[PDB]
Formats: C-alpha cells, sequence, structure tokens
C-alpha cells in the first residue's frame, strides 16, 4: 500500500510544525557508544571521521521520531541511524 | 656597515653631464639580502618619510605594467592619456621595493635599461617613446 | 562642517529630508573610542572584578559548544583586546596587534572558532579563501555611475579596521592574495596601485588565519613545514602558531560526545561552576580595558632576555632532527611583549609583572610541544652521595690533585648540613677506585 504524492507532502509539514523530539537518556548510549566504536575501528580510514559525525547521529534520530509522530528518541530511532551512518562511511551492508 | 651605504645613497655623485659624451649613471643602487625579519621592511619605510619624492611598492602588487607607466582615461575628456608609474613619479629620489625576489620574469627585464642609461623606452600601440626615470 | 565627514565612519547625520525636482539631505549636525564612560557601564565592569578569576572566566565562555581546547581558547581572549600601539617620537610605529594563527587536522572544529570570535568582536568581518580573491580581500576600483569617479570600495582588509580579520583555508589560497597579508603584518597598511591611484590605506586588523594540511590529515612522518603548503617567512610573523592535532582516545571521545548531545537537547550549555557571560556584557569589558595602556617594568625586563636566550638555543639544536621548527626569528621575541602587555589590560593593571611574563610564555610552549606526546619522566632523588661527590670536583677545579690528606674538604660538609660519621663512609668508597 503506497501512499499518494499529495499526501507525503502534508506529513511533512504537520510533523515539522506540531512534533518536537527530545533526546532520552536511553538514546544518548547508543549515540556515544556507536560514536566510540567507529573512530577506534581500522577499517575507517576512508573517511575522516571528525566532531560532524557526532551532530549527524543526534540530527539523523531526532527526524527519524517526527516521521512516527513521537516526543521521545527511544532505542529503535538510534539504531535506524547508526546503520545509516556505517552504510555512508565504510559502503558494506552489514 | 649597512647605515653607511644607504646615508651614500641620499646624497649620491654629481651629474657630470657631457654634450658629445653618454649619460653615466651617478646614482647607488642598493640592493639588501640575508635572512629576513632582520629590520628589513623598516629600512624601507624610513627612507620614504625622508626623501619627497620616495615611494613604497611590493613585489607582487606591482608588475611590468605599475611601475612602468599605464595607459589610463580621462574621467572627463574620455581620451587615452599617459599616467606616470612608481619608476617615473620618483624623479630625483630613491624608490624603495619591497620583496625584490619575488617578482616576475616581464618586470625584471624593465628594471635593465633603467639601472644603466635610466631610460623607459615602451613601443606598445604603436606608441614608441622613451621616458626618463 | 563640510571638510569634516572621513570615508568609514559611522556617525550620526542629523538634516532635513528635502526633495530635488533625485531625494537629498541637507547636512545640519554631524568605534572603541566612541562608547562614552556611562555610570550604568561602569557598574556591570566591576560586578566581573570582583567576582575573582577573571582571566579564567572569559576564556572559559567563549564558544560554549566546544569542548576542549583550554589553550587555545586563552589566546582568543588576547586577541579581542590586544597589546599596547607604542608610537615613537622619531617615526616608528610600534605594531600592537597580536598575529595568531590555528593548526591541525579539520576536525577540531576550526569554523566555529573563527564565527565565534566575529560576532563578539563589533568591526570583525568573516572571509574564505579561494571566494575571496586579491579583489576582494584588498579594495576594489569600482566606477560612479553618477560623478563617474574612480572610488575605493573597502573590502575585508578595510571595512574591518581595528578589529579582528577572520581568514578560512590559508592553504588553499593563491599566490596573488598574499602581497597584501605582508604588508599588514608588518606596516598594518595596503598598497594600491591601480587605475591611476597610488594611495596606501591603513589595515590595523587582527589576521586569524586557519591552515590545512595538504594531505589532509597530518603526517608525523614529515617535517612540520612540508606538511604545511606555507613558507617560513608567513610563520616568523606569525605570534603564536597552535596545532590542534586529532589523537583518537577514548577519554577524550566520551567527555566530547556527552558535550554534543547536550547542547542538541536543552540548547544550552551543561552547568559547570560558573556563570556564563553575555555577548552584550563581554564588548563591554574589552573596550574598557583598551583604554588602559600598561608600562612595562624595570624588574621583569631581565627576564624576558633569558627567556629569549633559552629560546634560541633549544631552537638551534633541534634544526637537524625531525621535528625542525622556524628559526629564533626577532619578530618572536617582540610577541612575547604584546602578549604579556595584552595580559596586564585583563587585570587592569599599568606595570606588568612577573606573572605576565610567565602565562605569555606558557602559551608559546604549549603550541610548540603539540607535537611530542604526553609521557614526561623525571627523577633525581638518589644517595646523597652524589651531593657529597659535588664539592670534591670543585677542590679538584681549583688543584686538580687525588691526594690521601684532605683537611679543607671536611670544612665544607660541615657548613652544608651532613653528619661526619656520613662523610668518612663516601671517602673510602671514592679512595678504592681512586677517583
Amino acid at each position: 500500500k503506497l501512499v499518494t504524492i499529495p499526501f507525503l507532502r502534508k506529513y511533512v509539514q504537520y510533523a515539522k510544525e506540531r512534533v518536537i523530539p527530545q533526546l532520552t537518556q536511553e538514546a544518548i548510549n547508543v549515540i556515544v557508544k556507536n560514536y566510540t566504536d567507529l573512530r577506534n575501528d581500522d577499517n575507517t580510514k576512508k573517511s575522516p571521521i571528525t566532531a560532524r559525525t557526532l551532530e549527524t547521529l543526534i540530527r539523523l534520530a531526532t527526524a527519524h521520531a517526527k516521521v512516527r509522530l513521537s516526543k521521545t528518541v527511544n532505542k529503535v530511532d538510534a539504531k535506524v541511524a547508526a546503520n545509516l551512518l556505517r552504510f555512508a562511511l565504510l559502503g558494506e551492508d552489514i | 656597515d649597512v647605515k653607511k651605504g644607504i646615508l651614500l645613497q641620499l646624497f649620491g655623485g654629481t651629474n657630470k653631464t657631457f654634450t658629445k659624451g653618454g649619460r653615466y649613471r651617478g646614482d647607488i643602487n642598493i640592493l639588501l639580502c640575508g635572512d629576513p625579519s632582520t629590520s628589513k621592511s623598516q629600512i624601507l619605510q624610513y627612507v620614504h618619510k625622508i626623501t619627497p619624492r620616495g615611494v613604497y611598492t611590493s613585489g607582487k602588487g606591482s608588475s611590468a605594467v605599475g611601475l612602468t607607466a599605464y595607459i589610463t582615461r580621462d574621467v572627463d575628456t574620455k581620451q587615452l592619456v599617459l599616467e606616470s608609474g612608481a619608476l617615473v613619479l620618483s624623479d630625483g629620489g630613491v624608490c624603495c621595493i619591497d620583496e625584490f625576489d619575488k617578482m616576475s620574469d616581464s618586470t625584471r627585464s624593465v628594471l635593465h635599461e633603467v639601472m644603466e642609461q635610466q631610460t623607459i623606452s615602451i613601443a606598445k600601440a604603436g606608441i614608441i617613446t622613451t621616458l626618463n626615470a | 562642517l563640510v571638510r569634516s565627514l572621513s570615508p568609514g565612519d559611522i556617525v550620526d547625520v542629523t538634516g532635513i529630508f528635502l526633495p530635488a525636482p533625485e531625494t537629498y539631505l541637507e547636512a545640519q549636525f554631524v568605534k572603541f573610542a566612541s562608547f562614552s564612560l556611562t555610570s550604568d557601564v561602569e557598574e556591570r565592569v566591576m560586578e566581573l572584578i570582583t567576582s575573582g578569576d577573571v582571566y579564567n572566566r572569559l576564556a572559559k565562555s567563549i564558544a560554549p559548544e566546544i569542548y576542549g581546547n583550554l589553550d587555545v581558547k586563552k589566546a582568543l581572549l588576547l586577541l579581542l583586546v590586544g597589546g599596547v600601539d607604542k608610537r615613537v617620537g622619531d617615526g616608528m610605529k610600534i605594531r600592537g596587534d597580536i598575529n595568531v594563527c590555528l593548526m591541525g587536522d579539520p576536525g577540531v572544529a576550526k569554523s566555529q572558532l573563527l564565527k565565534a570570535i566575529c560576532k563578539i568582536s563589533p568591526r570583525g568581518v568573516y572571509t574564505t579563501g579561494k571566494g575571496s580573491s586579491g579583489v576582494g580581500l584588498t579594495a576594489a576600483v569600482m566606477k560612479d555611475p553618477v560623478t563617474d569617479e574612480m572610488i575605493l570600495e573597502g573590502g575585508a582588509l578595510v571595512l574591518a579596521d581595528n578589529g579582528i580579520c577572520c581568514i578560512d583555508e590559508f592553504d588553499k589560497m593563491d599566490e596573488s592574495d598574499r602581497t597584501a597579508i605582508h604588508e599588514v603584518m608588518e606596516q598594518q597598511t595596503i598598497s594600491i596601485s591601480k587605475a591611476g591611484i597610488n594611495t596606501t590605506l591603513n589595515a590595523r586588523t587582527s589576521i586569524l588565519a586557519a591552515a590545512n594540511p595538504l594531505y589532509g590529515r597530518y603526517n608525523p612522518r614529515l617535517s612540520p613545514l612540508d606538511n604545511i603548503n606555507l613558507p617560513a617567512a608567513l610563520l616568523s610573523r606569525f605570534d603564536i602558531l597552535f596545532l590542534m592535532l586529532d589523537i583518537p582516545s577514548r577519554d577524550d571521545d566520551e567527555k566530547l560526545a556527552e558535550h554534543v548531545t547536550y547542547v542538541h537537547m536543552h540548547n544550552k550549555q551543561p552547568d559547570l561552576d560558573f556563570t556564563p557571560v553575555e555577548p552584550s556584557k563581554m564588548r563591554e569589558y574589552i573596550a574598557y580595558a583598551k583604554t588602559k595602556r600598561p608600562v612595562m617594568s624595570e624588574a621583569v625586563n631581565d627576564y624576558v632576555v633569558q627567556a629569549y636566550i633559552r629560546l634560541r638555543q633549544d631552537s638551534k639544536r633541534e634544526m637537524d632532527s625531525k621535528f625542525s621548527f622556524g628559526q629564533a626569528t626577532p619578530r618572536t621575541l617582540l610577541g612575547i611583549i604584546r602578549l604579556s602587555q595584552a595580559l596586564a589590560k585583563l587585570r587592569l593593571a599599568d606595570m606588568v609583572d612577573i606573572d605576565d611574563v610567565e602565562e605569555a610564555l606558557r602559551l608559546v610552549r604549549v603550541s610548540k610541544e603539540s607535537l611530542y606526546q604526553e609521557t614526561n619522566k623525571s627523577k633525581e632523588d638518589e644517595s646523597p652521595t652524589t651531593k657529597i661527590f659535588t664539592i670534591i670536583k670543585k677542590m679538584l677545579q681549583e688543584t686538580g690533585k687525588n691526594t690521601l690528606s684532605y683537611e679543607n674538604i671536611v670544612k665544607t660538609v660541615r657548613l652544608r648540613g651532613f653528619t661526619m660519621l656520613q662523610l668518612s663512609n663516601c671517602i673510602q668508597e671514592y679512595s678504592y677506585l681512586n677517583v
């Protein structure tokens, strides 16, 4: 069941003006643990992991919670942002 | 030993003009060398304030056109005029040039005639004139 | 009132709006020195002095979204104030500005540090390297569409007079863009000779560049001069040359990740041990300290000369090593004077003490020790026999005999504080090996 074109545009404006996600204590420990493991891996030398990767994981976790209209970031929203960043930095489907 | 040479550059020898002979350049061309940050740029800023017609230019900031005579135009008559450069406006003083080693190849060839006959011969756009410097 | 409006001033022109059958304004009445000494502003300055520890409070209040780099933020505080402009009566104008350059791998938030000092300074202009060529950096000679006169439009080094010039990507700049930079860091002037306009404009700005390595990351196997595409002439004019290396560490990455998540959650800084200073009150403390001109003391002049000898001797012995830095140029000696004079302005003192000289010399040693590791070992607490051997070397220096009858060395040990029983055991030990 695919959503129509005009119905997809209304979901973006309504979620970006009424739902404000917040970082919980459970989602912080997942991002911190995933950020330290990426900088310590020897296979991540193809792309320089700087301070932008720490802010990119928080922006992707907050944008994922806006789709489900949730005001809190759980552990499910942190696993999607971690898998999306590993595919763009390493290039392999883990 | 460095200040004793610059003092003689401000005075300089006389100009024994000849009628049937060539013109001899009586100026003193001094060139400073060595490691930088040794009060080299401060000397060029002090001679300019003493000489009434001294100028201060850089190496890459002035090519072979800014030192000679750039063909400018008047903003009143809209005609092709000839404006003097850094080497022509200093008729009687000391010219201070910074970063002499950072000059282009087209600019170093023009100074060969200024340090010998003290004349700048420009032949561009059908205008072959000799400027005295 | 004619012949009184200078190009580049911010005044309040009062007049009448009369049309012309075009609309003109008939003139009727017409920086850091324009702020008056208001009683309400002076009360806010004294509130920060009585609180105690003003040097460390303003050093941590800048850039609340950047964790770490305590020594890097300390040099940015003195850049807003600066030294004194001692004008010699002979005709020499000593430059009082500080030239600080930030280096390292592009990941220590270099773009955030350049924009933080631009919003704080009232006359700061931020620019890049490739986006601003030689025309946008110096001055553009455009044509007037009315009077048809060749004017001089101010660029980045002209509009930011008496302020801080923020330049991004100093390594990706062209060769024609470093011409005016060499003149500002030496004479604070811009030599323009285009379109028949041979005028010189003053540029008393604070250049704060940010270089980047050519190979992206830093290479410890290569020399520091070859890793950065910058000549040695530009490094001699810069006073402080930092090098923030991105060293992977589990302790530094854990504290940095927690500070980032706290900013993107509460839109504020984490609670520390002091209240953050608002940028509206920080400008009042910097402008008030610029009016005070501290004078160098006579007792502190001997410590500056002795520090320059030890600094020049260490750089000469490291010329053939792997960490071969720049030569001990005389420009580096004047940088310590400008840093020590700027530290006295924050303490509201007209005389430079010994603490200001040691604090200024510490910032230079930190930027130079960024290449070495944090492994320092020192041990000097062995048996007291070595201290007694130093007394025997004094007798051999004046004479040089290894006789057994020693009647003058015993009189020197008693004046020190050692006992006579332990002295007999040290002489017999050295006499066995014939020393």
